[PDB]
DNA sequence: CTTGACAAAAGTGTTAAATTGTGCTATACTGGGAGCCGTCACGGATGC
DNA sequence: GCATCCGTGAGTAGAGGAAGCACAATTTAACACTTTTGTCAAG
């Protein structure tokens, strides 16, 4: 979000967590999400 | 954005640190009703009210302009925390 | 009789 | 403003009473003006004639008639008095004394039956409701294939919904047929031995296969005796009963033999005959006569099965989906079910007091507790799933709310455990179900529309008409039949040509079971009798629905319901044809019952004088409140002595203009972005619309407050409040209520009631200020009613019930309620959703003045500004034709019918363009007025984009503009023109429910949770905006560890922390540190009643307090 | 007996508990059977646990039997009148000393309580706990006028005299937190009962001259 | 303190009757009439504490004055009403009964 | 169990099941005294056995306990501590707060990246506590409880109360969020703006990281309060200063749908 | 050894994230028989208990940071190494 | 201001009375009533 | 392997929400009656 050494002390799994699972109501639902969830 | 957001975010090695400082400033500043400040009279933030022109009610504000001018330091363990708290009492009475 | 059946599991137990 | 149809298919029948699903079914049901001894065995008399008659095994109760009697209260009263519109219910009964032989007959009151109203609804405790039809597997026999292992198939047996257990036959592996029940799994040898099968019969019926019947030939329990194998089958259903023959026959009789408990039900039956070619004498699996169990349907369902396993060329599996398969419940069948389910009951509560207590002095009346009957009764038309509050926001919201089907209620589908094949489109669907209409989300495919053209038979089996095809002539003759009827013809098109009745197309687009193909004239046996039959009647308002896309128009239909009635509604310029029948067939308008003259017009009533000579007056429904708040009035639309003709219109109802649905507003649209207001769905209006009052709509807003008995003392409703000024109380009548026609703002008193305060001492600092002051406390507390922030209005009605009062029925310890009505006349705002009927919506995000707004070349500005954006990616085009059509008829004063899929073509609407550009251009040129400088640079402009051919003259590159329905347009604000012209027109606009005057919210401290002590949640509480666990991640994310422990602890439940943030607040200073939270606490708590020894550590190990020692004993 | 409040088998223990009465209490010199008089207790042991088990607020066994006596009466008369009856016409049916108030009242008492987790709508997210407010614990703006009025109380008290304001302090019970009496308050200062209820009503005045002058105590009596 | 830790563990029958200030004998509620919670039941003010601050069953002390004491007359504790969110009872078993959770 | 707004009564589902553990539990006490024999004995302890089982965790072994007069199961302790609508999500993990809005959102194009159109009548509700003490700091009223009063009905509010409610908001930002809060920039810090209306404008480029057009969305308003929560909304959750996506370092708040046709 | 992110957030060693996803009662039964202790380590923990959550400002890194102007600086330092 | 009165609010028994808890009823009666498939589908752990 | 059991399935908001009696034992309201408090003079 600033394209510079992260911080420390940033809460980077739930960015993480949120990052990954914002555009799941994107895929296209082996393949799409369901090939995501068994991953 | 806040004015001096890129400058405020270049003095401090985490983001987070800069609020804590900031933050730590504005109720230093509120706690003393802005009397220990480090702006000089043509630096101090000020609001347009109908009356007219008035000090800033909002300590952030005064505490991210502070820390732009760079009169104030900030660290971990620079003073004891209850030696701090007397002698800013003693020297700003309040 | 049933063990989940405590109602059925009584009237077996009273009907020795 | 005549009136241009289009289209070229001739419909050869009108749309069906589009409630008859409502009312004919109820009808059906109650039978109440048939008389007694020519009623069918149908309704609720099925239900007496089901249970009745109940036997001690001497004493008989039979039946013989019931009757209905006249309700006690009209249906005004009921909704004014919050009581049930219903009929009392009697039935004439007869005790049968076996013994000596003596009958004696009485007339019992079994209760109350809820009346449907004329349009199709009830009114249930005052509220107006609707019982939604339930669609279901339809009972019978059903052979589906197995999945585990390829080639075999099961059989199912379904009776009537909770109307006896499934029947599975399945050929197991090891080559005997099992047959499940209840869970348990035994071989249908036993059973199918248990009604009287010998060897030498099965082999000469099931032999004629192969292998299969090698499996059903088990002789270790065919020479077994009958009766042995039936209470060998009884074991093995419910194991642990001691092994009895008199209770063995009665559990196998109730099982799959007793009509009392298993109902295969008349769909059931019909379709078991039909499937498996037998006749039922009954509706019960087997018939148990003569001391001996007979068999109804085990057979050719066995047979069934084993002949489709073989592969006979006859037999085929059973589509579950298929609309043939799947049946409807209405009001009627559900209301029988639930009176059947209460006739039970009593049945049973007479059987059990039949048997003890004065048995030679009996009667019909003591026996019978009618009690029972009447809970269920209520219970369904008051906390059933189906029966769901009606939706009367204008017309044809509470018309579609009658005509809609779920999939949901008791005895169907689960909203979470529906796979996509119950959601999804059947090929069966079309004629029967709209396929477009649906409620987007959750309910996707569970709650549909019937059809406009659809009608549900008596044994629940929608069907569709279609015009019989004989020879190469499509006839008048018009046939409803069901989809499993359906599938054996080949059914043309109602858009094929026809030359007459001859059609005229060599080739034909028809359908076989749902599959289109090419047919010649000469194979369409069957044509579809209109477009419009294929979708509902919410869709068969979207003119030009062929250019929208499914998604879109499934938003257009279903906001057609949200749209609120206006005080200038009009109907709008493109019209369907239905938009007449809708207002007919909703009883919202009146209409003259036959020939007449009018002898008075008055806003409260109309008098008729009709030709036979009888004086005939018409109460006039004014500003009443709906169920969602607006305003239902009737307006007069006749003179005194003015002759009406039979079925003419005498006052328009609510969002109707002169017989013609009216949801919204025609207004001139232009299709350009406007400096960003346009973003994202938002949409410009004119402040023109606002000082001609379009978009305003009234709403009444109901509150209410009831003067209870306390131990303390009576709460009175009086004008006398303690504490108040004469400012608070000036418009408080003498009674304590806010009088009529009084203007109420927030925080204003509606009724002035007091409540005793509660003994108890006052703190030591309030003592020291009543004793400084002299003031002595009194005993009484305002506790009335004031209006509620962000509401108010004008006082228009006052509702005042007391204890006593003929047919109100209070609550104990309540003296009287009072109700007050307030209603606001609300205009189009800012925040305020706006929609068209093709999918296009969006709140008002600016009202610009009209020398502001783009105008026209002759000085007229446009009302609405839509952003072009949201036409590519939606592909809802309907919306520009309408333009197109709306700015035809917009300069040559018309309105236009285009019925669906076949109406208003481009080069029909460009025809009626260029006769729109004489009028609009002409009469420039009349006037003396050339064309203009800014006209002539948009023009070159115009050509430069190809829009318009080089070399022609500058009127004759704007008649091509025109044609395409773009017009130069003027920007207000500068005056220069914008740079390309732009598509200019009139489309019908709708105002929505959804308000932001009914959404805003805001609060800072308010009422909090009892154990949780956390902010209520809703505007009506005054409640916090609920912080989910999301939106606590996002604040973990940014890192603000201290705007999430405020929230966490300051702002919800820390109580010493909330009181002490607010105090520092007010008092200039910063909030304090938080503490813990009290959830946690109730956590702890909750943990140690579970034996759980939860204990908070420090640094040490050593346990700290969070209880402050309130919880630590010494 | 089901369906009264209690389960099936709560009614076979508690007619257990009558059964074991009626052996001690059978006497066969009367050469009567064992089930004619067992008969008798059982049922009385299962309708008193009814009458004391089946509510959650319990109701003595007298009252009990007057509210199923007045439920069976309400549904006598519901039955031949053909519709509910009115509060009149069930204490008339009832007998000498029943009137509609005591029919009401009656009624009001035999309310059960509905419970806390009782679903409304088809969505199973909302509960009547939801929607009831909890009124004992002070709200953030009573707790703070309750120390706004405090700390204006102890400022208004200052301008007293010394003596002056401990006695109002005392008689009002701003200090112990109870209210004391002239003779209480007498032995603390070793002072009549007549001369402090003159200092007392004496520095009552001028606390009433005080407000009187600057008004910043009035808002606060609301 | 500060609070750092958080530990779970099995509560034995001694821990739970040091938790509870008083053994719940009847299933009683509150009285029907007066409204008043019940002695030895579910709510009962001697065991969970007194329904309003500082003030005893009995209504004989009614102010801070006689903070942590016990009416003699009543049994209530004179203390604060929000006690009664965090005062526990027990039930003394006649005979013993499995956790379910420790089972199925 | 709580007396209602009106007379009746409201209880939870513990105190039934609390209520039969006790009546089993003395019932087995009397029967134990009486000397019961084995099998009245042996069904009372199981009974006794299965009201602790249902307090504990109802429905977890046989049939769920329920209500007469109804079959919905009753609540137990299991129950109450596990779920959606459990202690742990619903009142822990997530709760309701104070000083909380919500409205309609429109598009505001004047606004600046930093900034939010918040309604007069929003803003006084939501700053009502900052709005007294200002009041009570200028001659509008002469204390809180006056000033509260004062608000308190519409028609008696001033317009000097409209002036310091523009004081009180002076640097002070609010947090605008849009459910669902899919990622980070579904809470987003603006400064707020008193405009006339019921509606909240929302400046058109933050609408994508929102995922908000302006077909009929409703945004929640939150107010932090202290300095530490000031301080983070200003600096680390303001608009303007998230630009780019966490997700993949690209830009979030970029020109769109309209924004992009125009240049 | 791997495992899917639903069992290697079960399997975690602080009980109270561990109850507050899933398997309530099967997590907390473990946790009471084992008399497993919370130190409170990830950011669900601190949320429940309403703590400082150990991320952003609330980090131990950030959050002891002490800020002080000149004026007070001078006058701490001069009136103490001043003995 | 201490002293002596006086009218009224409050604490102290006393008792007829509503109010509540307990006991008992003797022809003989002796193992329940409700339900019932679009049963939800899919992993995951444990038993055997 | 193969059954069997068990837990899981997005987020805000809204609007709508059938015994009866006798008799002893334990509260409870009414009634006096006596301190016990508030009060009002002697100058
Ligand atoms: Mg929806
Ligand atoms: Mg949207
Ligand atoms: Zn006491």
């Amino acid at each position: 979000s600033m394209a510079r050494p992260v911080s420390i002390g940033e809460a980077v799994g739930i960015v993480a967590a949120q990052s990954i699972g914002e555009p799941g109501t994107q895929l296209t639902m082996t393949q799409g999400l369901p090939r995501v969830i068994e991953l | 954005a806040e004015p001096g957001i890129d400058k405020l975010f270049g003095m401090v090695d985490s983001k987070y640190r800069l609020t804590v400082v900031v933050a730590k400033r504005a109720q230093q500043l509120l706690r003393h009703g802005f009397k220990n400040t480090v702006l000089e009279p043509e630096e101090r933030p000020k609001m347009q009210t109908l009356e007219g022109l008035f000090d800033d009610p909002n300590a952030v504000t005064w505490a991210m302009k502070e820390l732009l001018t760079g009169r104030l330091v900030f660290g971990e363990n620079l003073v004891p925390e209850d030696r701090l708290q007397k002698e800013m009492e003693r020297l700003y009475p309040v | 009789i049933s063990t989940s059946d405590p109602v059925r599991q009584y009237l077996h137990e009273i009907g020795q | 403003m005549e009136i241009k149809r289009f289209g070229r298919i001739r419909e050869v029948i009108p749309l069906p009473p589009l409630t008859e699903i409502q009312v004919e079914s109820y009808r059906r049901a109650l039978q109440a003006d048939v008389p007694p001894e020519k009623r069918e065995n149908v309704g609720i008399q099925a239900a007496f004639r089901e249970t009745f008659p109940i036997e001690e095994e001497g004493l008989v109760l039979d039946f013989l008639e019931y009757r209905l009697g006249e309700p006690p209260f009209p249906q005004d009263e009921c909704r004014e008095k919050d009581l049930t519109y219903q009929a009392p219910l009697y039935a004439r009964l007869q005790l049968i004394h076996k013994d000596t032989g003596l009958i004696k007959e009485d007339e019992v009151f079994l209760g109350h039956i809820p009346l449907m109203t004329e349009d199709g609804s009830f009114i249930i405790n005052g509220a107006d409701r609707v019982i939604v039809s339930q669609i279901h597997r339809s009972p019978g026999v059903y052979f589906t294939p197995d999945p585990a292992r390829p080639g075999r198939y099961i059989a199912s047996i379904i009776p009537l919904p909770k109307r006896g257990p499934w029947i599975d036959l399945e050929v197991e592996p090891n080559g005997v047929v099992s047959m499940k029940v209840n869970k348990r799994k035994f071989p249908l040898v036993l059973l199918l031995r248990v009604l009287g099968y010998d060897q030498e019969t099965l082999a000469r019926e099931l032999g004629a296969y192969g292998e299969l019947v090698q499996g059903l030939m088990d002789e270790s329990v065919f020479a077994m005796r009958p009766e042995e194998a039936l209470i060998r089958l009884f074991t093995l259903l419910r194991p642990g009963d001691p092994p009895k023959r008199d209770k063995a026959v009665a559990y196998v009789y109730g099982l799959i033999a007793d009509p009392r408990r298993y109902d295969l039900g008349e769909a059931g039956r019909y379709k078991a005959e039909e499937k498996l070619g037998i006749r039922l004498s009954g509706r019960t699996l087997a018939r148990f006569e003569d001391g001996e169990f007979k068999d109804e349907v085990f057979l050719p369902t066995l047979r069934y099965l084993f002949a489709l396993t073989a592969g006979v060329p006859g037999h085929e599996v059973d589509d579950i989906d298929h609309l043939g398969n799947r049946r409807i419940r209405t009001v009627g069948e559900l209301m029988t079910d639930q009176f059947r389910v209460g006739l039970a009951r009593l049945a049973r509560g007479v059987r059990e007091r039949m048997l003890m207590g004065s048995e030679d002095s009996l009667t019909p009346a003591k026996l019978v507790n009618s009690r029972p009957l009447e809970a269920a009764i209520r219970e369904f038309f008051s906390r059933s799933q189906l029966s769901q509050f009606k939706d009367e926001t204008n017309p044809l919201s509470s018309l579609r709310h009658k005509r809609r089907i779920s999939a949901l209620g008791p005895g169907g589908l689960t909203r979470e455990r529906a796979g996509f094949d119950v959601r999804d489109v059947h090929r069966t669907h079309y004629g029967r179900i709209c396929p477009v209409e649906t409620p987007e989300g959750a309910n996707i495919g569970l709650i549909t529309s019937l059809a406009a053209y659809a009608r549900v038979d008596e044994l629940g089996f929608i069907r569709t008409p279609y015009r019989r095809v004989v020879g190469g002539v499509v006839t008048d003759e018009v046939v409803y039949m069901t989809a499993t009827e359906e599938d054996r013809y080949t059914i043309a098109q109602a858009n094929t040509p026809l030359e007459g009745n001859r059609i005229a197309a060599e080739r034909v687009v028809a359908r076989r079971k749902g599959e289109p193909v090419i047919v010649s004239p000469e194979e369409v046996e069957f044509m579809d009798v209109s477009p419009k039959q294929v979708f509902s009647v919410n869709t068969n308002l979207i003119p030009f629905l062929e250019h929208d896309d499914a998604n879109r128009a499934l938003m257009g239909s279903n906001m057609q319901t949200q749209a609120v009635p206006l005080i200038r509604a009009q109907a709008p310029v493109v019209m369907t044809g239905l938009e007449e029948r809708v207002v007919r067939d909703s009883l919202a308008a009146l209409y003259a019952e036959e020939d007449g003259e009018v002898a008075k017009v008055d806003g409260n009533r109309i008098v008729v004088r009709y030709e036979d000579g009888r004086l005939v007056e018409y109460p006039l429904r004014r500003f009443y409140r709906s169920n969602q708040g607006t305003a239902l009035d009737q307006r007069p639309r006749v003179v005194v002595g003015q002759r009406v003709r039979k079925g003419d219109l005498l006052a328009d109802g609510p969002a109707s203009e002169n017989g013609f649905l009216a949801l919204g507003q025609n207004v001139l649209v232009a299709i350009m972005p406007f400096d960003g207001y346009n973003f994202e769905d938002a949409i410009v209006i004119s402040e023109e619309l606002l000082k001609r009052d379009f978009y305003t709509s009234i709403h009444i807003e109901r509150y209410e407050i009831e003067a209870r008995d306390t131990k303390l003392g009576p709460e009175r409703i009086t004008r006398d409040i303690p504490h108040l000024s004469e400012a608070a109380l000036r418009d408080l009548d003498e009674e304590g209520v806010v009088r009529i026609g009084a203007e109420v703002k927030p925080g204003d008193i509606l009724v002035g009631r007091t409540s005793f305060k509660g003994e108890s001492e006052p703190t030591p600092e309030e003592r020291l200020l009543r004793s400084i002051f002299g003031e002595k406390a009194r005993d009484v507390k305002d506790t009335s009613l004031r209006v509620p922030p962000g509401e108010g209005g004008i006082v228009v009605r006052t509702v005042r019930l007391r204890r006593g009062d003929p047919g109100v029925e209070l609550k104990p310890g309540v003296r009287e309620v009072v109700r007050v009505y307030v209603a606001q006349k609300r205009k189009l705002q800012v925040g305020d959703k706006l929609a068209n009927r093709h999918g296009n919506k969006g709140v008002v995000a600016k009202i610009l003045p009209v020398e502001d707004m783009p105008h026209l070349p002759d000085g007229t500005p446009v009302d609405v500004i839509l952003n072009p954006l949201g036409v590519p990616s939606r592909m809802n085009l309907g919306q520009i034709l309408e333009t197109h059509l709306g700015l035809a008829g917009y300069f040559l004063g018309q309105r236009y019918i285009s019925p669906i899929f076949d109406g208003a073509k481009e080069p029909e609407i460009k025809e009626l363009l260029a006769q729109a550009f004489e009028v609009y251009f002409g009469k420039r040129k009349g006037e003396g007025f050339g064309v203009d400088k800014r006209e002539v640079e948009v023009l070159r402009r115009a050509e430069k984009l190809g829009l318009v051919t080089p070399g022609k003259t500058p009127e004759e590159q704007l008649k091509e503009l025109f044609l395409q329905g773009k017009v130069v347009l003027y920007d207000g604000r500068t005056g220069e023109p914008i740079e390309g012209p732009i598509v200019v027109g009139q489309m019908f606009i709708m105002k929505l429910y959804h308000m932001v005057e009914d959404k805003m919210h805001a609060r800072s401290t308010g009422p909090y949770s009892l154990i949780t002590q956390q902010p209520l949640g809703g505007k009506a509480q005054f409640g916090g905006q609920r912080f989910g666990e999301m939106e606590v991640w996002a604040l973990e994310a940014y890192g603000a560890a201290h705007t999430l422990q405020e929230m966490l602890t300051l702002k919800s439940d820390d109580i010493e922390g909330r009181n002490a943030a607010y105090e520092a607040i007010i008092k200039g200073e910063d909030v304090p540190e938080p503490s813990v939270p009290e959830s946690f606490r109730v956590l702890v708590k909750e943990l140690q009643a579970l034996a759980l020894d939860v204990q908070t550590l420090d640094e040490k190990d050593n346990p700290v307090d969070i209880f402050e020692g309130l919880a630590s004993k010494r | 007996y089901t369906g009264r409040g209690l389960s099936f088998l709560d009614l076979i223990q508690e007619g257990n508990q009558g059964l074991i009465r009626a052996v001690e209490k059978f006497e066969y010199k009367r050469r009567f059977k064992f089930s004619t008089y067992a008969t008798w207790w059982i049922r009385q042991a299962i309708n008193r646990a009814i009458a004391d088990q089946a509510r959650t607020i319990r109701i003595p066994v007298h009252m009990v039997e007057t509210i199923n006596k007045l439920s069976r009466t309400a549904r006598q008369l519901q039955q031949e009148l053909g519709r509910e009856p009115t509060y009149e016409e069930i204490a008339e049916a009832m007998g000498p000393g029943w009137d509609a108030k005591r029919v009401e009242e009656t009624l009001k008492i035999a309310q059960e309580p509905v419970s806390l987790e009782t679903p409304i709508g088809d969505e199973k997210d909302s509960f009547y706990g939801d929607f009831i407010p909890d009124e004992h614990l002070p709200s953030p703006v009573d707790a703070a006028t309750q120390s706004l009025l405090s700390e204006e109380l102890e400022k208004a008290l200052s301008k007293l005299s010394e003596r002056e304001a401990m006695v109002l302090k005392l008689r009002k019970g701003l200090i112990d937190g109870r209210e004391h009496t002239l003779e209480e308050v007498g032995a603390f200062f070793g002072v009549t009962r007549e001369r402090i209820r003159q200092i007392e009503n004496k520095a009552l005045r001028k606390l009433k001259y005080h407000e009187s002058r600057t008004r910043k105590l009035r808002d606060f009596l609301d | 303190k500060e609070v750092r830790k958080v530990r779970i563990a099995l509560a034995s029958p001694e821990k739970i009757r040091s938790w509870s200030y008083g053994e719940v004998e009847k299933p009683e509620t509150i009285n029907y009439r007066t409204l008043k919670p019940e002695r030895d039941g579910l709510f009962d003010e001697r065991i969970f504490g007194p329904i309003k601050d500082y003030e005893c069953a009995c209504g004989k002390y009614k102010r801070q004055r006689f903070e942590g004491k016990v009416c003699e007359r009543c049994g209530v504790e004179v203390t604060k009403s929000i006690v009664r969110r965090y005062r526990m009872g027990h039930i003394e078993l006649a005979t013993p009964a499995a956790h379910i959770w420790f089972v199925k | 169990m709580v007396q209602v707004d009106g007379g009746r009564f409201a209880t939870s589902d513990l105190n039934d099941l609390y209520r039969r553990l006790i009546n089993r539990n003395n019932r087995l006490k009397k029967l134990l005294a009486q000397g019961a024999p084995e099998i009245i004995i042996r069904n009372e302890k199981r009974m006794l056995q299965e009201a602790v089982d249902a307090l504990l965790d109802n429905g977890r072994r046989g049939a769920p306990v329920t209500n007469p007069g109804s079959d919905r199961p009753l609540r137990s302790l299991t129950d109450i501590l596990s779920g959606k609508q459990g202690r742990f999500r619903q009142n822990l993990l997530g709760k309701r707060v104070d000083y909380s809005g919500r409205s309609v959102i429109v598009v505001g194009p004047q606004l600046k990246l930093h900034q939010c159109g918040l309604p007069k009548r929003m803003a006084l509700e939501l700053f009502k506590p900052f709005l007294l003490k200002k009041m009570e700091e200028k001659g509008i009223a002469p204390n809180v409880k006056a000033a509260r009063r004062m608000l308190e009905r519409q028609r008696d509010i001033k317009d000097e109360v409209w002036d310091a409610l523009e004081e009180v908001i002076h640097g002070k930002v609010v947090l605008l969020n849009r459910a669902p809060t899919l990622h980070r920039l579904g809470i987003q810090a603006f400064q707020p703006v008193l405009v006339e209306g019921q509606s909240i404008q929302l400046h058109p480029l933050v609408c994508e990281a929102f995922n908000a057009d302006f077909d009929g969305d409703q945004m929640a308003v939150h107010v932090p309060l202290s300095s530490f929560a000031q301080a983070e909304a200003r600096i680390q959750m303001l608009s303007a200063h998230n630009l780019l996506s966490p997700a993949s370092g690209e830009p979030l708040a970029k020109p769109s749908r309209d924004i992009i046709l125009g240049l | 050894l791997l495992m899917g992110v639903t069992k290697s957030a079960l399997s975690t060693k602080s009980w109270l994230s561990a109850a507050s996803f899933q398997n309530t009662t099967h997590v907390l039964t473990e946790a009471a028989i084992a008399g497993k202790k919370d130190e409170l380590i990830g950011l669900k923990e601190n949320v429940i208990l309403g703590r400082l959550i150990p991320a952003g400002t609330g980090s131990d890194f950030v959050r002891f940071t002490q800020v002080v102007d000149q004026k007070t600086l001078k006058a701490i330092e001069e009136a103490r190494k001043e003995a």
